[PDB]
């Protein structure tokens, strides 16, 4: 299940990347 | 002659539709 | 002399609707009526 | 209100809802009702 | 970004605010290309990882790998998959390429200028500027011509495409004599779309396919040069709407038709879509079943030739309305089917019972038996089976997936054509927003009835 | 704190949250 | 399957194909932060 | 308070930061404990067919159902 | 008060409180609509979540059993119960919740509470309309849905053996109920169903055509692409051109509405009329009085073997549906049909 | 003035009682052709061997049959998807026996309905109206195309096409479910929601407007002017805009019919609906039947009966 576990880890990091960019940009008054 | 009766009914319905489109009351109202 | 006396009113569209309905209903039940 | 971006709240809650539906489809191919 | 107060378009129509923004529009298109290339690479690597050498690709629900296999990569005699690394290379290449396109799109959507005409005149373009529009079409027309010639090159050089009709067994073959006769190449175009003629879906020889790509490749490149050095003629300007939405509507309508054609190709064609990788076609599966029983019963001791069925129209064999001897049963509808496993047993007049009585090769049987079991029939939950079947087999013909998906895509894009085209025509007239409330044309028209 | 509006909100939400937990556990039961 | 060297990276390739569908979701998220100007 | 105002009140979130989790957990425990099978008499995956009856149960007595269904359920 | 001035009573107090501006209109009807509807829908959820028909229909119908949203369903009680209301205190469950659920009591609970809920909902329509001082056309229109429910979930089950032959609350359950009617009642051939289908298809056509016409004859009352922005909730002038619409349909279809009132009255009459027609047909099926087949063609087909029509072909299909589902669909009948007795066509 | 120009005007003339158009130029003749043959066929057409098993099914009021039973028999299975023009047939009698009229009617009908859609836009552009009325008419046209073309093609025969008759329509629907389980297809479910919902919305909108205009004033201006909005049960502001409401009144039904049409087209490629037969299994492996299994039992009955003599092999791959 190590493969499945690290698979979910990858899914979390990748899925969180898009919101991460928005949150950061919004926080620093970026052009969003 | 049941087929003749059926044909008459079908023809009659079509005839009503005809006058309902060409002999209809002029649509003076919008 | 009944003041309640009134008159029925049938317009062209109403007449067309009635005739269309009576014919369509016949076309629908005619088959079953002749079974 | 305040100190809370409602847009983020929606994005997070929405992500969780997608996850719950995913578990349902997972259960469709696993355990009971999996045809195996 | 942008707001409706300054564009008149709501968030649900935001991309419509990029119509006059050439620079931003470039980023949007470039980015979308990144997404397409990304999936091509990502899904390919996913398929490679989920691929197993103990099962055919069609049984493994793989759609991209069959394409590379048809190009003649990691395949061997009989369509057997020798290696998959070539497929891995394709996924890696597309995936990394998508990154480059993605960066360009993001840049031309953030840092890049909203317009280019002001700075880069060559890229700068204004809808209605027919000359510039035709020039842009020309550039892309040449690109597509080069792409078709790349395929033609792979066919006659750098190896060859897989030929399911290859002599002495199906395998990759380097096309050396591509059909260049216009009558044969353009014959398919004038062929009826009805049964038998099958329009362009009838193409069964790779020679015509490569030769046809030779024709389309040259014409597209020549057409591009023409549109690059010519401007629309008066008749065209008086019979076309010159606007971005109008141009999009034209593309939407065309791509919609192409989608429907692709659906039929995947469902009927077996040459461009090798049954070895894409699985058997609907007609192929039916004919395979008739062949499977015909062979089994004949071995048991049945004369398939004089075997009258319940209707009296022949249990195993019968005559096509045209006269050709065909398999009996409901498969009579697929009498025009042609497969590399059945052709050898056929002759000038339909099937040859002589070959059916003797000369039937074991592979001709094994292949038909496998196709019969892996018919295109399937369910949304991927429960393989004609219908009314228990949940035991997990398989849905890849042909079914492509045929259903591209058909739906074509339908929506056709509806998009109607929406954009009509709106474009109305916009030009000026009544896209609505009636003037003071110049209502109907009020000035005849009172009719 | 317990208005008709509040009562209605918890009249469905509270039961739903429990039901959702039960359905999730059902997705991990093995025959 | 992926080459032996790229085998330890199978989980990642299992998540890559679904990445494109997330982009359209990200668009609506951006509009949400934008408040759908 | 508009639902949006409440959906922004971090206090409301804190108030439901424990109750909502507990409500879900209870639901999971309910099924995991097996209480659901006993509460609704829903046959467990191992008690659908008894040694006596290897076929689906058919209740035939309306006024003698209580005892019949119990016997069919193998008590 | 009461065109005479009267002393206020507790009724007046309760009246004002129930009939009081509130997040949701409680009113007096709500006292029936809110409780019954909650128990009905709630029971359906509880049933589909953790309730089995293993002892009523011998079928797994619960998410706990492993069923999905489509398969899960609250099945009807066993045919042995007949038309028994099957109360929890009834002579069957005898106050046993577990057994009451095993006996299929929840189905009756959901149906009974849901039936009164619909009554309360229609009463709410009249109540709200009376407060708004508007003709309750919406309530009169809600009669068609209620008629369908009563005829399909009450009249039919009562006309047959028991609640067992009634629509079970489930997606797949409704599907098998539909297939059963075709195989046994030939519902499709029934003229009343035909009129009902016409109404539903006709109403859908009216809804789509009306929305398209209005949204396509809208006047330009704004300076932006988005036409939705160019509208005032308290505007007096019509947002669209009835004239332009009339001419378009007068030339495209040959006829067109000229009175907005008549148009909308027609939009509500078509659907209501159709539902009521189908309800009368279901009443006939309850008593097994169905238009199964035309004797004239049946006699001709028997005497003349070659004679054949799609009507005769459909008759054979119905024969298969009944023979290849009766064994399980009707377990009370305990019918064991040897495979040889079952009607099967060549091959297949 | 050039006569061709003069003609072009008359064609685009809005003074015509029924607007003729460039689309009508092809629509009128095609539909007139299909209507004539359909009327003659539904009345005097001789039996047709639809199953291509030499067993001709009787049709037309003359050859017995009735308004309900009567229908235009689909083309013979032998022809399949092959083009069968009257001139290709050796004798008009053969054309009737093989089932040619059906193919001719469908061909002259589909072209007409497509041109009818174009004619709608043509008049809208001539009147100065928005150009999306046809898009709504695209939903019904798409459904007709699937039952009379897409499905016939996917199956590989025009015989599969829905017969032009009441009883024939029912037969087509039954056999379809027996082979595709259309009821368990999510797209058909959307279509049923569209019609059921469309009827609900039509009844409500009609009732609201009627009660309001009960008296040119806006559809609800009256009730709005009073301000006694029924937010008691209509607690919302999404459809406060009449344009917003009417848009939904069109989107809900049209989008639903689009899905059901695509659903039928996908099932035409052998993509049947969800199959959960024997999905629930006990601990030891015994199959616990469900409502789905019961539906399967019926599907089997229709399957074993359809084409009693048109199957020489067990699998119905066709
Ligand atoms: C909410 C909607 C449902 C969401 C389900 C999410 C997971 C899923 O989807 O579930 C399916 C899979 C994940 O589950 C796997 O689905 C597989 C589906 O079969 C595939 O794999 C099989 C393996 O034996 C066979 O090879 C078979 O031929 C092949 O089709 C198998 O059943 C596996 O056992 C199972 O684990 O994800 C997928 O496919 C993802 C699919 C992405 C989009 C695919 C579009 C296909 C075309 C659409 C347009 C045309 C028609 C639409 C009609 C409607
Ligand atoms: C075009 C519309 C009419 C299609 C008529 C038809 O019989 O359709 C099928 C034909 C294909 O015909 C078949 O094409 C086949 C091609 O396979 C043949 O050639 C193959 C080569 O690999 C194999 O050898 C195979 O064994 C062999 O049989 C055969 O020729 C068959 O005899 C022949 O019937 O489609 C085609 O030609 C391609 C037509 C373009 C695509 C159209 C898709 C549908 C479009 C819109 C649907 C929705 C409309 C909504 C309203 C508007
Ligand atoms: C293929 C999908 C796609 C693409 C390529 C675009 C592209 C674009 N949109 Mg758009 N949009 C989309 C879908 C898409 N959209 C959808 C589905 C909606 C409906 C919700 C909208 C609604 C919308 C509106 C209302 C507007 C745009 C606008 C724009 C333009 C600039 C965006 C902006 O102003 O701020 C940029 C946004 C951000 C900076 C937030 C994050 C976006 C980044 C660039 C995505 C990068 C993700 C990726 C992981 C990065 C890779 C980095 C690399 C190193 C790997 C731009 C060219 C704006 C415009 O120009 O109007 C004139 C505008 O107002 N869009
Ligand atoms: C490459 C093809 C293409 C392109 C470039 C455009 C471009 C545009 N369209 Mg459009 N359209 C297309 C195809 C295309 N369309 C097709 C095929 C259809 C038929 C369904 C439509 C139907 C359509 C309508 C009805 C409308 C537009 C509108 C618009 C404009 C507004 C952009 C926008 O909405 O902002 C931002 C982007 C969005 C808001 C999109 C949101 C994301 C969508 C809704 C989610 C869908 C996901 C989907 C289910 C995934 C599966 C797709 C596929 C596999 C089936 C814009 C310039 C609007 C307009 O006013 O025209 C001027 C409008 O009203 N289009
Ligand atoms: C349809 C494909 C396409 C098109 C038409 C353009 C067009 C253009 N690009 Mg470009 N670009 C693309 C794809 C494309 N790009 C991709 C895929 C990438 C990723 C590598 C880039 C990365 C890129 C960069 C880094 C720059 C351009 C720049 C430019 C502009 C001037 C180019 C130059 O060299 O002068 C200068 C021009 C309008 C330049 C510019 O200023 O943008 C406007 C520039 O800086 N592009
Ligand atoms: C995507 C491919 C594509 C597209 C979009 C167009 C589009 C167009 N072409 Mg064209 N063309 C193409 C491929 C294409 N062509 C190819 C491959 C060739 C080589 C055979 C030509 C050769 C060609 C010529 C010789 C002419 C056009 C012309 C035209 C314009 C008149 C309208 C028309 O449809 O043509 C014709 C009208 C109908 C098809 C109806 C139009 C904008 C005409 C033009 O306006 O000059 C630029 C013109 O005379 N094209
Ligand atoms: C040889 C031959 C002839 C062979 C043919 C044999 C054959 C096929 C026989 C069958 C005959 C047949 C028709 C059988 C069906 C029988 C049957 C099922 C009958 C049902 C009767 C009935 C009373 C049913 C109950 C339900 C019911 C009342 C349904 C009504 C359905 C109905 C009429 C709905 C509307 C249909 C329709 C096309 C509407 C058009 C509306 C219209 C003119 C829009 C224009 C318009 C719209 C706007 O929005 C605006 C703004 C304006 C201004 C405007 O104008
Ligand atoms: C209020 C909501 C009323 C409908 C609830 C539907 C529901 O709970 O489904 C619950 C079902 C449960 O799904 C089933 O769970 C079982 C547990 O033992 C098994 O795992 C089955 O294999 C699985 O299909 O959800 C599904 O159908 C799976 C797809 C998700 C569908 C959600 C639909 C929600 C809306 C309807
Ligand atoms: C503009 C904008 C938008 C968006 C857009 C887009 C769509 C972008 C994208 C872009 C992109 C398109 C991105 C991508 C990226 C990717 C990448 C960067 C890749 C990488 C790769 C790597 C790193 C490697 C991998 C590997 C290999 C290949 C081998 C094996 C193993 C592995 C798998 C690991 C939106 C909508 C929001 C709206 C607003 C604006
Ligand atoms: C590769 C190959 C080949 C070849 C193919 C080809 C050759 C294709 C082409 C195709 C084509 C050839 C295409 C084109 C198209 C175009 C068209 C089809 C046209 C259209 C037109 C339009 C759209 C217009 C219209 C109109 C009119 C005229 C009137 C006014 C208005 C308008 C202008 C709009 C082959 C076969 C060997 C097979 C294999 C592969
Ligand atoms: C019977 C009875 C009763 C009552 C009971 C009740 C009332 C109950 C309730 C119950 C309930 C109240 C339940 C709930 C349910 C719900 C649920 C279970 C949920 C579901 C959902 C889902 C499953 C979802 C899915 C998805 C979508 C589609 C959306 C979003 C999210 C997701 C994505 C996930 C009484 C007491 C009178 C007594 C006598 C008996
Ligand atoms: O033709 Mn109408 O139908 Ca559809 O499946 Mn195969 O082919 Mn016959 O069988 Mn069952
Ligand atoms: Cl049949
Ligand atoms: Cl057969």
């Amino acid at each position: 299940n190590i493969e499945l576990a690290l698979t979910l880890v990858s899914l979390v990091l990748v899925v969180s990347a898009g919101p991460l960019v928005v949150v950061l940009l919004s926080a620093r008054g970026g052009n969003l | 002659m049941e087929a003749l009766v059926y044909t008459f009914l079908l023809v009659g319905t079509l005839g009503i539709i005809f006058f309902s489109i060409f002999f209809r009351d002029p649509p003076r109202m919008i | 002399p009944n003041p309640n006396k009134q008159v029925v009113e049938l317009n062209r569209t109403s007449l067309y609707w009635g005739l269309l309905l009576i014919f369509v209903l016949a076309v629908l039940f005619s088959s079953y009526i002749f079974n | 209100t305040g100190r809370i971006p409602l847009w983020l709240v929606g994005t997070v809650v929405g992500t969780l809802a997608i996850g719950l539906l995913a578990v349902f489809f997972y259960g469709s191919y696993v355990g009971l009702g999996s045809s195996l | 970004g942008r707001d409706q107060e300054t564009t008149g378009f709501a968030w649900w129509s935001g991309n419509a605010r990029l119509i006059n923004l050439s620079g931003k529009l470039l980023g949007a298109h470039v980015a979308h290309a990144g997404l397409i290339v990304f999936w091509a690479g990502a899904m390919n690597l996913f398929e490679v990882s989920h691929f197993v050498p103990e099962k055919p690709m069609y049984e493994q629900g793989l759609i991209l790998l069959p394409h590379i296999a048809t190009l003649g990569y990691g395949v061997g005699p009989g369509g057997e998959i020798i290696d998959t690394f070539p497929y891995f290379v394709s996924g890696v290449l597309h995936l990394i390429s998508s990154a480059v396109l993605g960066f360009g799109g993001v840049y031309h959507s953030l840092i890049g200028p909203e317009t280019l005409e002001e700075s880069y005149p060559f890229f700068g373009y204004v809808w209605k500027d027919k000359n510039k529009m035709t020039n842009i079409l020309g550039y892309h027309l040449i690109m597509l011509g080069l792409g078709a010639w790349l395929l033609v090159w792979k066919a006659m050089y750098f190896g060859g495409v897989y030929d399911t009709w290859a002599p002495g067994g199906g395998d990759v073959r380097v096309i050396t004599n591509p059909t260049t006769n216009a009558a044969v190449i353009f014959g398919y175009l004038v062929k009826s779309p009805f049964g038998g003629d099958g329009w362009i879906c009838s193409v069964d020889n790779m020679e015509d396919i490569i030769g046809g790509h030779i024709w389309i490749g040259t014409l597209e490149i020549l057409g591009g040069i023409w549109h690059i050095y010519t401007t629309p003629w008066p008749w065209a300007r008086r019979a076309f709407v010159w606007s971005g939405e109008a141009y999009l509507s034209y593309s939407l309508g065309a791509i919609g038709v192409m989608g429907f054609i692709a659906c039929c190709m995947s469902w009927f064609n077996n040459t461009a879509y090798p049954s070895e990788f894409y699985g058997p076609t609907g007609p192929e599966a039916s004919q395979s079943q008739a062949f499977t029983f015909l062979v089994r019963d004949q071995r048991l001791g049945a004369n398939v030739a004089s075997a009258q069925g319940p209707t009296g129209l022949g249990k195993y064999l019968m005559r096509s309305p045209t006269g050709e001897i065909i398999f009996g049963g409901e498969t009579m509808r697929f009498w025009d089917f042609r497969g590399p496993w059945l052709e050898p047993l056929r002759g000038p007049n339909g099937l040859d019972l002589n070959k059916l009585k003797n000369d039937i090769q074991p592979w001709q049987e094994r292949r038909a038996a496998e196709y019969m079991t892996h018919a295109p029939l399937g369910s949304l939950n991927s429960v393989g089976g004609v219908a009314t079947e228990i949940n035991a087999v997990n398989f849905v013909s890849p042909r079914s997936w492509l045929a259903c998906s591209h058909f739906c895509l074509g339908f929506f894009f056709f509806i998009g054509h109607l929406w954009h085209a009509g709106r474009a025509r109305a916009a030009a007239a000026g009544f896209e927003k609505g009636i003037d409330r003071f110049d209502e044309p109907v009020l000035s028209m005849r009172p009719l009835d | 704190i317990f208005t008709v509006r509040w009562l209605a909100i918890h009249g469905i939400a509270v039961p739903t949250i429990f039901f959702l937990g039960a359905i999730t556990a059902m997705q991990f039961i093995q025959r | 399957k992926l080459p032996e060297a790229y085998a330890p990276f199978a989980p990642i390739v299992d998540v890559l194909p679904v990445i494109p569908v997330f982009f359209i979701l990200l668009a609506f998220v951006w509009q949400a932060a934008v408040s759908f100007r | 308070r508009p639902f949006s105002d409440i959906l922004t009140s971090i206090r409301y979130w804190v108030i439901h930061s424990i109750t909502v989790p507990a409500l879900f957990i209870a639901g999971w425990l309910f099924v995991s404990t097996g209480l659901a099978y006993d509460v609704f008499g829903t046959p467990r995956p191992n008690e659908y067919f008894t040694e006596d009856r290897q076929e689906a149960p058919l209740i035939t007595d309306r006024f003698n159902a209580l005892e019949q269904v119990k016997k069919l359920s193998g008590n | 008060i009461g065109t005479y001035q009267e002393k206020r009573t507790w009724f007046d107090d309760a009246d004002d409180w129930l009939r009081q501006d509130r997040f949701v209109f409680v009113g007096w009807s709500g006292l029936l609509l809110f409780p019954c509807a909650y128990f009905a829908l709630g029971g359906w959820l509880t049933g589909t979540t953790f309730v089995t028909s293993w002892y009523t229909h011998g079928l797994a119908t619960s998410y706990l059993e492993g069923c999905n949203f489509l398969t899960a369903a609250v099945s009807t009680p066993a045919n042995s119960m007949a038309h028994s209301l099957l109360f929890v205190w009834g002579p069957e469950a005898q106050g046993d919740f577990t057994r009451w659920c095993q006996l299929g009591g929840l189905w009756a609970f959901v149906a009974l509470h849901g039936a009164f809920g619909l009554i309360g909902f229609m009463l709410r329509q009249f109540e709200i309309a009376r407060s708004v001082n508007l003709r309750p056309y919406n309530a009169i229109a809600f009669s068609a849905p209620i008629a369908v429910f009563v005829s399909v979930f009450l009249i039919y089950p009562l006309g047959q053996s028991g609640w067992f032959f009634a629509p079970s609350f489930g997606v797949a359950a409704i599907f098998r109920f539909i297939l059963f009617f075709q195989g046994f009642h030939n519902w499709t051939l029934n003229p009343f169903h035909m009129m009902g289908v016409a109404g539903v298809l006709g109403a859908a056509l009216l809804c789509a055509i009306h929305g398209a016409t209005v949204e396509n004859t809208l006047f330009e009352d704004g300076d932006g692409a988005n036409t939705f922005r160019a509208f005032n909730p308290t505007q007096a002038e019509e947002t669209y051109s009835m004239v332009t619409a009339n001419r378009f349909w007068s030339q495209i279809f040959g006829v067109a509405f000229s009175n907005k009132r008549w148009l909308h009255f027609f939009m509500l009459l078509v659907p209501v009329t159709g539902l009521w027609m189908s309800a009368i047909g279901v009443v006939g099926l309850a008593l097994n009085l169905r238009a199964y087949d035309f004797v004239s063609q049946e006699i001709r087909a028997a005497e003349d073997p070659e004679f054949e029509t799609f009507y005769t072909k459909n008759i054979l299909l119905n024969e298969g549906i009944r023979a290849w589902m009766a064994a399980q669909d009707q377990p009370h009948e305990r019918l064991v049909f040897p495979e040889e007795v079952l009607p099967r066509g060549n091959a297949l | 003035s050039s006569l061709w120009a003069r003609f072009c005007e008359w064609i685009t003339s809005t003074e015509n009682r029924l607007y003729i158009g460039w689309f009508g130029v092809i629509m009128i003749p095609c539909l007139l052709t299909a209507t004539s043959v359909f009327i003659i066929a539904f009345i005097a057409a001789p039996p047709v061997d639809i199953d291509g098993i030499r067993e001709p099914v009787s049709g037309s009021l003359l050859y017995g049959n009735n308004i309900i039973t009567g229908a235009v028999i689909p083309t013979s299975n032998a022809i399949g998807l092959h083009f069968y023009p009257i001139w290709e047939a050796a004798s008009l009698d053969e054309w009737l026996y093989n089932g040619g009229p059906y193919q001719l009617i469908v061909c002259h009908f589909l072209l007409g309905v497509y041109c009818y859609m174009g004619r709608e836009w043509e008049l809208s552009f001539r009147l100065g109206m928005r150009p999306w009325i046809a898009v709504a008419y695209s939903a019904p046209v798409a459904a007709a195309s699937a039952v009379f073309l897409v499905y016939p093609i996917g199956q590989g025969s025009f015989s599969d096409g829905m017969p032009l008759g009441i009883s024939g329509t029912f037969n087509f629907m039954i056999v379809f479910q027996a082979e595709h389980n259309i009821l368990m297809h999510p797209f058909h479910m959307l279509g049923v929601a569209g019609v059921f919902g469309g009827s609900l919305f039509s009844a409500m909108h009609g009732s609201l407007v009627t009660s309001s205009l009960i008296r040119e004033e806006e559809t609800y201006n009256i009730v709005a002017a009073h301000g006694y909005f029924g937010r008691l049960i209509f607690q919302y502001a999404s459809f406060n805009n009449s344009r917003s409401l009417h848009f939904f009144l069109a989107a809900w039904p049209v989008i639903g019919i689009w899905f059901t049409a695509l659903g039928l087209s996908t099932m035409a490629f052998n993509l049947n609906g969800f199959n959960f037969n024997q999905s629930v299994v006990d601990s030891q492996g015994r199959v616990l039947n469900t409502w789905a299994d019961i539906i399967n039992r019926a599907n089997l009955g229709m399957e074993v009966m359809h084409e009693r003599n048109a199957h020489n092999f067990p699998l119905d791959l066709a």
